[PDB]
């Protein structure tokens, strides 16, 4: 439709990255010894 | 309307004889004897306002006078075109073999 | 497909007499035209007035013709314009003009012949090769 | 204090420094700070170039519609042809973006600066105790930027002759090259591509050959690559059993198996090929190219028989004849 | 044609899995 | 073309820079064309038609001479231009003239010379200078020099 | 029989402007780099085992130590370059890798160019340059570049397809 | 505008001076051993 | 939109640049 | 006097000679004499590029522009019969010479603004009766002004007027209407108005100085968009003689 | 150089890590509709 | 026809026999066969712009 | 100009995807005790 045309990169950045922050984390937890 | 000048005016006398007061000087060259001499006055002398204009210019000997008699069938005229006349184009339009 | 004496056989003068050259002429032509000629009218061009070649047809319309032994050898010793209607000998190789233009010196009366025979057998062999340019290569 | 001076020396040369700035590097640092950020510059805003001369800018920057793909720095202009044009030659820097005057302060300072890192290749390598030599592998690679860059274009009588920063401009470089002196047909060109696919090739083989003789050290889960440690005293590889292998790929003879003469062959293919490359850009930059075989091969009578060299010739006419289509005036192309 | 490396890879993985990790011993060579 | 008639002082080319004269970058009048480049050409033939700014369009209109029109036709028609065959010419060029300029052929073969003795150069002097400190032929397994340096890291 | 093979491709093809070329190219030209580069690097980093100029019969073919100093090598790159490799186990796998890569990729470019989907244009490109004439990239003078090889070339190169260009229909820039 | 000229000159000195001066201060002296 | 894209992933990869010459993993002798 | 030498380089040869601030006398015109003149030139100085309004017509000014090409811009050479006329005054008209120079100026935005400095068949003009030329006898006239680009002329994408494609070929199934303007190439001819005003005479030589103003169009490339207005300001040098 | 003894270990529960995601998720959920607007 | 090889391809017109009759020029300065000079017309038949 | 709509987050998702992928690897490997 009419819609703008950064509103998918908007939305898509807008879950990706703080997702992927979260997500460095907790791997990086979840993987130390003891 | 927007239109190529030049593409038109192939669709006239041009296009079909040599333009005394268009063509390039080069397309002399494929007459007897009309090259070197003739074709430099006939250029140089500006342009006529029909073809037997061409038998008037000024001190052509009498024999120069019977050549051109003989190839005005060859001959035509149309309005001078600048696209075409510019430039100086009429000596050389940047075209060899 | 061989040069034949059949190919070999051009136009001597105006009046429609022949003249049949030689496999050794030819050669010869061909050799003495590379010697003093190609450099400016390789391939039957004109390097320094692309307006002119040696075209058949072209010395044909030329004033007076040069599309025979005996005009192309006038040629090569009172060489004039298009109309022939000026004589351009100080610009143009020549015999009359050996001085200016020492390839010219040795060439003699036979030598003038052969690259005449040659200037009249090649479109004969190559066809619109040899009159057009780059276009044809 | 020592002598500051006596000093400054002492640092400068300096082994201890994490990235050694040399003699050499005093000349070089500069200058390629210097070519490198007016590139930059240059590659994203400078406006359009009037490269050849005639008055129609050729616009190579991203911001003026250039991709990365399409984008390149322009050679100047060729009404300047190889006169030296820097800032200070130009009544404004509009004039000197025009008429391409970053190109020049990006080669020369390029050039230049790629030089003494070939000298500085050897000072390290002084310092350090070790045999020098590698600065002259480089050579190479440098005598080509230097072919493609200065050789070609004093030879050819015009800085905007020379290969353009970008690119698509490089292709230009070559499809026209190849029109006006039939590269593909020269002796030096063919050493050249014998020496990059040799190289390719033979690296493939080294490569190979000792990463497949490997000594097992790791687990059957263990990336094979910790099987080594940096300062070993023994080797990592059995180059017996490499040259075991390839002499029985080929025969015996044919193989290396002295480290030694591998290497050198290794070194020396592509060097040598690369350095007669660079030496056929430097040659025809004075118009002795490629053989030229058109209608070589003609019948019994007279007609023409065309080889593959000829079909080669009108694809290089094609070339030639739409090449800067608005800037010959006359029927020879004698620039 | 990508997958074509993907046999070559895995079938020399297979009959070569002896050798993975590397080699070791000996210098036999010419002398059957 | 100015025997036939042209007017070589106004003939506007293609671009709309000047068929045959042209300026250079300095103002002087020089020849137009791709030979724009060479407008730094000075030679015997060519200085009767310079003026004091440069070509002068009266004698070009009418001091050309003879001996000066068929030297340029002659070295036109001879330009460094050829093949490693010899065939005299641009690369798509046809067999019969052959000939390749005698400055090209110094010019290449000299450069090729010169090239290869900067690397001569560069060989031989990196081998004087490990040689002289002597190191040239490895590094002493026993005093490996790296190995007393600290850690860059 | 090849370099027209070459010339074709660029005039029909327009390859050089493909992503897969490239990196083809990075790859056999990369990779002839990593073989001088780790050739000269060996050759200058070497111990002395032997009293001659002529180092080469100074070699161990019966392994032990390794015969050049990787440790040396290492700190020179790693001053000079800024980086620099330190595990010969990973830097001989990097050398298989560069140029079986780079011609992986350009066979896969090619494999495309079959269908004849090539990398032939960049749209935004074409579009700017057909409403504004005064729009010039190195890229559109390379494609005018392409019409004249295809143009000049395709009669005798393709001559199951009896073509007949006319003079005056042969794409041509002024003069030449 | 003839300043930027004179400022250039001036650097490039600078630094060819550094260079020429610099392997001049015995640099063949500078290295692991025979010195 | 496209010119800071090219320029943003250049930006990045000169970053890169910095952290890998200056922030490797020192390389450490024998010990391992 | 200075040799070619001692002007290559110097810029100096883009520069028409000057008169001492002496040389203020008069020249005499015989009106029974034939003259011509020898040798105009014309030296620009300024160019000023006449801004569009924008759509709110407020009237626009000519503004200053910076020369982006370099010192190419002189006329030189320019000749002609400087024809006396039966009211006394006196008409100049060109034959030939380097009558016309390729300019471009850049402006405030970036712009590049090309155009066709020239003064191709002039047709300068005076005062009625004017016996002896003093100083500021002002010469007033017409000259053409052909299109900048000449027929062969090739953009880009291959198209042109007397030479080239006929259409985007790059775009092979495209609604041709909206390319029409790019696609069919015009050769724009129009007139210009120059003047040149004496202000220092020497009737010893016969060699006249002075200031000139032209107005004109620039470059509308082969019709693409249109022409922005040119003035151009700078100074002249003729040579009257009786010829 | 000394080992800096500033520094402590961080931590994400797998707990905290689903929290996060459905906030992401959910927010994207949210305002996706206005980003295109 | 246009081939598939080609991107861009000339209009060259031409009669049963295959001789070169009409087409449309690159440089007109020497053009014998423009449409113009040769009075080229184009008829429809069947479709949208049939008769 | 004239580009395509997804060719933005086409370069997004390109670079930020794979990148994001090694950085969960590495700094789970980098935590790891030992
Ligand atoms: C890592 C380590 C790497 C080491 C690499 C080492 C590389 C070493 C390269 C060494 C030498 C290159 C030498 C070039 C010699 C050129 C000789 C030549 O130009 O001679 C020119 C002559 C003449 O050619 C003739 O030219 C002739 C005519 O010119 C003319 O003559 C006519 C009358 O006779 C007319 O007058 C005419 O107008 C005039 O132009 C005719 O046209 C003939 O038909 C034409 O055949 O040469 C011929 O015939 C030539 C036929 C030549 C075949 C040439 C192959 C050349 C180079 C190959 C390199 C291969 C590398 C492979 C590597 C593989 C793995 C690494
Ligand atoms: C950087 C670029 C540097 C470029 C340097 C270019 C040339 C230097 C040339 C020196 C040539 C001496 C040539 C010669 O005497 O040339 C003689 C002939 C010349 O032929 C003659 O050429 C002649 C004419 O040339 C000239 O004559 C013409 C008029 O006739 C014109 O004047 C023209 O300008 C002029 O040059 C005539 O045409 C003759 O009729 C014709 O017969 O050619 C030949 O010899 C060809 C010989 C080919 C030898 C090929 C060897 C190939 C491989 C060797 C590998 C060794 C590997 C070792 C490996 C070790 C470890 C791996
Ligand atoms: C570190 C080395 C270095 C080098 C080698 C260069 C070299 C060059 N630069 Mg550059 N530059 C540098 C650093 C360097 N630069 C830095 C840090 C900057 C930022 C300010 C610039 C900014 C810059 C600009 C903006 C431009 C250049 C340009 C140039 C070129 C100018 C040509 C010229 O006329 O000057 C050469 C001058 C000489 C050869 C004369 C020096 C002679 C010396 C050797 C002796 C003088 C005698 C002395 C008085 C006696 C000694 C007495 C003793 C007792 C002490 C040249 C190749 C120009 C360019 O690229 O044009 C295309 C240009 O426009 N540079
Ligand atoms: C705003 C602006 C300016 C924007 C853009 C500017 C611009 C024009 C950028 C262009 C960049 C670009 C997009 C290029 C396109 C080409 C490209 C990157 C393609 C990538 C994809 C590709 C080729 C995939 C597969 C093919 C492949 C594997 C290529 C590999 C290439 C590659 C990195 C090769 C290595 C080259 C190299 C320098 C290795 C050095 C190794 C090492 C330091 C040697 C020193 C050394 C030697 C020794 O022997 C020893 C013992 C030791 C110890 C030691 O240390
Ligand atoms: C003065 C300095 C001038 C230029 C400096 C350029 C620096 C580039 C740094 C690349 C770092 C790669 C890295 O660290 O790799 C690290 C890896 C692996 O490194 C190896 O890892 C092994 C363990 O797995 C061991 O640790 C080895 O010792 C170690 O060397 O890379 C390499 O070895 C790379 C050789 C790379 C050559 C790259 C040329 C790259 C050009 C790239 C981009 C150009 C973009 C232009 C854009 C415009
Ligand atoms: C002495 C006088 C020196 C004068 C210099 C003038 C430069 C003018 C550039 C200009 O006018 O550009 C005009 C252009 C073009 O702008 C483009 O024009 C196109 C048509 O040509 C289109 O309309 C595009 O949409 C439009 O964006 O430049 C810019 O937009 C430039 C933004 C530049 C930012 C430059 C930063 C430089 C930073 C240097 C170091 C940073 C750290
Ligand atoms: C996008 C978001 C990226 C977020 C990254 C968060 C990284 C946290 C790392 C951490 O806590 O490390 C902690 C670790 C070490 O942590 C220690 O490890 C020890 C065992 O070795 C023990 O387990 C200790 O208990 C533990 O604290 O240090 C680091 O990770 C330094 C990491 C630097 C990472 C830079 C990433 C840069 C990404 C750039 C662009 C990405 C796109
Ligand atoms: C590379 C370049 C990168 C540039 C990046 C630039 C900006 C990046 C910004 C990233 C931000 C990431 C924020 C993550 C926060 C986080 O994970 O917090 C996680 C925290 C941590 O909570 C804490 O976790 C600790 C262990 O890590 C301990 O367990 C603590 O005890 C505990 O309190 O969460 C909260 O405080 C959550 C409150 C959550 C309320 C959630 C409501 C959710 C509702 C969802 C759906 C509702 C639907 C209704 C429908 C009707
Ligand atoms: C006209 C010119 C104007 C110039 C102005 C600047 C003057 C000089 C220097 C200071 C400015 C900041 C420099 C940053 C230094 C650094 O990172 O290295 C820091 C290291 C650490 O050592 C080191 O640091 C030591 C001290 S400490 O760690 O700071 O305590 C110090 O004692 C030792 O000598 C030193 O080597 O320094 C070096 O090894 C020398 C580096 C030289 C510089 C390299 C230039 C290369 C250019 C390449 C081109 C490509 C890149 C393009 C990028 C745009
Ligand atoms: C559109 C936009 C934007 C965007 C942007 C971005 C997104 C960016 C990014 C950026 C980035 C992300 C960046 C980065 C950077 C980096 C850098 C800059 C680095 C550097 C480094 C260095 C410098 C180093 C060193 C060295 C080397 C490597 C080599 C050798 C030498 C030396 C030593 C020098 C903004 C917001 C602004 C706003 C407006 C709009
Ligand atoms: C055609 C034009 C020719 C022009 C020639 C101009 C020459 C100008 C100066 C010559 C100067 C010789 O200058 C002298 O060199 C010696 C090295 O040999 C320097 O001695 C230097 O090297 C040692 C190492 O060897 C350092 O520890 C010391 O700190 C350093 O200064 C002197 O400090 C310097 O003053
Ligand atoms: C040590 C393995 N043998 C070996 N032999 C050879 N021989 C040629 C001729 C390919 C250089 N090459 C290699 S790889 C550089 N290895
Ligand atoms: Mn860039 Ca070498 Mn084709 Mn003349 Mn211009
Ligand atoms: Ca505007
Ligand atoms: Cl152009
Ligand atoms: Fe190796």
């Amino acid at each position: 439709m009419e819609v703008n045309q950064l509103g998918l990169i908007a939305t898509a950045l807008f879950v990706l990255v703080p997702s992927v922050f979260l997500i460095i984390l907790y791997v990086q937890t979840e993987s130390q010894q003891k | 309307e927007l239109v190529n000048v030049v593409d038109e005016k192939l669709g006239t006398a041009y296009g079909e004889k040599i333009d005394l007061n268009n063509t390039n000087i080069a397309a002399f060259i494929q007459y007897r004897g009309l090259y070197p001499t003739l074709a430099k006055l006939i250029v140089k002398n500006a342009p006529y306002e029909s073809v037997e204009d061409v038998l008037n210019i000024p001190g052509l000997t009498e024999r120069q006078k019977q050549i051109l008699r003989e190839n005005l069938e060859h001959f035509t005229v149309t309005e001078v075109e600048t696209a075409l006349v510019e430039g100086g184009d009429r000596y050389n339009n940047g075209l060899y073999k | 497909a061989e040069l034949t004496p059949e190919v070999l056989t051009v136009p001597l003068n105006s009046e429609g007499k022949t003249i049949t050259l030689t496999e050794k002429q030819y050669l010869e032509g061909k050799r003495l035209f590379q010697y003093a000629c190609a450099s400016c009218h390789v391939g039957g061009i004109t390097k320094t007035n692309p307006s002119l070649d040696l075209r058949t047809e072209t010395l044909a319309l030329a004033t007076p013709p040069r599309d025979n032994i005996e005009g192309l050898v006038d040629y090569m010793k009172n060489p004039t314009t298009y109309d022939g209607e000026q004589e351009i000998a100080e610009v143009h190789p020549s015999l009359r003009s050996a001085d200016i233009f020492p390839k010219m010196r040795n060439l003699t009366e036979k030598d003038l012949v052969a690259i005449a025979g040659h200037i009249l057998v090649e479109p004969k062999i190559l066809g619109d090769k040899w009159g057009g340019g780059k276009v044809y290569y | 204090s020592a002598n500051l001076w006596e000093r400054f020396c002492n640092w400068v040369t300096s082994t201890d420094n994490r990235l050694y700035v040399g003699w050499f590097g005093v000349i070089m640092i500069p200058t390629l700070l210097a070519a490198t950020i007016c590139f930059v510059i240059a590659f994203i805003a400078a406006p359009p170039v009037d490269i050849d001369g005639i008055r129609e800018p050729v616009s190579g920057s991203l911001l003026y519609g250039n991709n990365i793909i399409t984008g390149a720095v322009v050679p100047s202009s060729n009404a300047i042809g190889l006169h030296f044009y820097p800032i200070w030659e130009a009544a404004s820097l509009d004039e000197w973006l025009y008429n391409g005057g970053p190109y020049q302060l990006i080669i020369f300072h390029f050039l230049l600066g790629a030089s003494c890192y070939m000298g500085r290749q050897w000072e390290l390598s002084y310092r350090l105790g070790m045999r020098p030599w590698i600065c002259v592998a480089y050579s190479a690679p440098l005598a080509s930027a230097f072919a493609v860059f200065l050789i070609y274009p004093i030879g050819q009588g015009s800085f905007s002759d020379g290969m353009p920063l970008g690119i698509s401009g490089t292709f230009n470089f070559m499809i026209v090259f190849q029109a006006e002196h039939n590269i593909l047909m020269h002796p030096f060109h063919q050493l050249g591509v014998a020496g990059v696919f040799g190289g390719a090739l033979f690296c493939a083989m080294h490569g190979s050959l000792v990463t497949s003789s490997l000594i097992r050290e790791t687990t059957e889960t263990e990336s094979a690559n910790y099987g080594y440690k940096f300062g070993q005293e023994e080797e990592t590889y059995n180059i017996v059993a490499a040259h075991g292998y390839f002499g029985r790929l080929i025969f015996q003879y044919a193989s290396f198996n002295n480290s030694r003469s591998l290497h050198f062959f290794l070194a020396a293919w592509p060097v040598v090929g690369v350095w007669f490359t660079a030496l056929g850009i430097s040659t025809m930059a004075f118009n002795l190219n490629g053989f030229n075989f058109n209608h070589s091969v003609i019948d019994a009578k007279g007609n023409v028989i065309n080889t593959w060299a000829d079909i080669i010739n009108r694809a290089n006419l094609g070339m030639e004849v739409m090449h800067e289509r608005n800037a010959h005036n006359f029927p020879l192309d004698l620039a | 044609l990508l997958f074509f490396f993907g046999h070559i890879w895995h079938g020399a993985r297979t009959l070569f899995r002896d050798v993975f990790s590397g080699i070791d011993p000996e210098l036999s060579p010419e002398q059957v | 073309d100015q025997k036939l008639g042209a007017n070589v002082g106004s003939a506007q080319g293609p671009t709309g820079l000047g068929k045959y004269l042209m300026r250079s970058p300095t103002g002087e009048i020089i020849f137009g064309g791709e030979t724009m480049r060479f407008w730094d050409f000075r030679g015997p033939w060519l200085e009767p038609l310079r003026g004091p700014n440069g070509l002068d369009l009266n004698k070009i209109k009418n001091d050309i001479q003879p001996w000066q029109e068929r030297r340029a036709a002659e070295y036109m028609t001879h330009a460094p231009l050829g093949s490693l065959n010899s065939v005299g010419g641009v690369a798509t060029e046809i067999n019969s003239v052959n000939f390749v300029s005698p400055r090209s052929w110094l010019a290449t073969s000299h450069f090729v010379l010169a090239f290869f003795f900067l690397v001569g150069h560069l060989w031989h002097a990196g081998r004087a200078r490990a040689a002289a400190a002597g190191f040239e032929k490895g590094i002493d397994r026993e005093s490996e020099p790296v190995l007393s340096m600290p850690s860059l890291d | 029989a090849i370099f027209r093979f070459l010339l074709f491709f660029q005039g029909f093809h327009n390859w050089t402007l493909n992503p897969f070329h490239m990196m083809g190219v990075a790859g056999v030209l990369g990779g002839a780099l990593l073989c001088a580069i780790h050739g000269a690097t060996v050759e200058n980093t070497l111990f002395q085992d032997g009293e001659g100029a002529s180092t080469f019969r100074a070699f161990n073919p019966t392994q032990a130590e390794e015969t050049y100093s990787m440790v040396t090598a290492n700190r020179f790159w790693s001053q000079i370059f800024g980086i620099a490799f330190s595990n010969k186990r990973w830097l001989h796998f990097f050398m298989l890798f560069v140029p079986v890569t780079g011609l992986w990729m350009s066979a896969i470019g090619v494999v495309g160019l079959a269908l004849n989907l090539r990398s032939y244009d960049f749209i935004s490109q074409e579009i700017r340059a057909a409403e504004d004439p005064e729009f010039e990239t190195f890229y559109t003078k390379n494609l005018l570049l392409n019409e004249g090889i295809r143009a000049w070339m395709a009669p005798q190169d393709q001559p199951h397809e009896n073509f007949v260009f006319p003079e005056e229909v042969l794409p041509r820039g002024n003069a030449l | 505008m003839e300043t930027l000229k004179i400022t250039v000159y001036i650097v490039v000195t600078f630094f060819v001076l550094l260079f020429v001066f610099g392997f001049l201060s015995g640099d063949p002296a500078r290295n692991p051993k025979r010195k | 939109m496209e010119t800071i894209t090219y320029v943003f992933i250049f930006a990045c990869i000169i970053a890169l640049f910095f952290f890998a010459i200056f922030f490797r993993e020192p390389p450490r002798i024998t010990k391992k | 006097t200075l040799t070619y030498d001692d002007i290559v380089g110097t810029g100096l040869a883009n520069k028409c000679p000057t008169l001492d601030d002496t040389a203020r006398g008069a020249y005499p015109i015989d009106s029974s004499q034939t003259y011509r003149i020898a040798r105009l030139c014309l030296q620009p100085t300024t160019f000023l590029v006449k801004e569009e309004p924008k759509n709110k017509r407020q009237e626009a000014e000519f503004v200053p522009t910076k020369l982006v090409t370099r010192e190419t811009t002189s006329l030189d050479q320019i000749q002609g019969e400087l024809k006396v006329n039966s009211d006394g005054s006196l008409t100049f008209v060109e034959e030939d010479g380097i009558d016309f120079q390729p300019v471009t100026v850049q402006m405030a935005g970036g712009e590049r603004i090309p155009l066709l400095f020239t003064v191709k068949n002039l047709v300068a003009s005076t005062q009625p009766n004017v016996t002896s030329i003093t100083t500021s006898t002002d010469f007033k006239g017409e000259f053409n002004v052909p299109s900048y680009r000449t027929a062969n002329f090739l953009d880009p994408k291959g198209r042109g007027l007397a030479s080239g494609y006929d259409s985007a070929i790059a775009l092979p199934q495209a609604k041709e209407e909206e390319l029409a303007r790019a696609n069919v190439k015009r050769f724009s001819l129009t007139k210009g108005q120059i003047s040149l005003n004496v202000a220092k005479v020497d009737g010893r030589t016969g060699e006249i100085a002075g200031t000139f103003e032209s107005e004109q169009l620039s470059d509308d490339d082969m019709g693409a968009h249109e022409p922005h207005e040119v003035k151009i300001q700078g100074v002249f040098y003729a040579s009257i003689e009786p010829a | 150089m000394e080992p800096n003894p500033n520094r402590q270990p961080v931590e994400l529960n797998r707990t905290s890590l689903y929290l996060g995601l459905l906030l992401i998720l959910v927010l994207a959920l949210l305002f996706s509709s206005y980003f295109f607007n | 026809r246009m081939p598939a090889f080609f991107e861009s391809f000339p209009v060259i017109l031409t009669d049963k026999n295959g001789v070169v009759k009409a087409d449309i020029p690159f440089r007109r300065a020497e053009s014998k066969y423009s449409f113009e000079q040769q009075g080229v017309t184009v008829s429809f038949y069947g479709g949208e712009l049939n008769g």
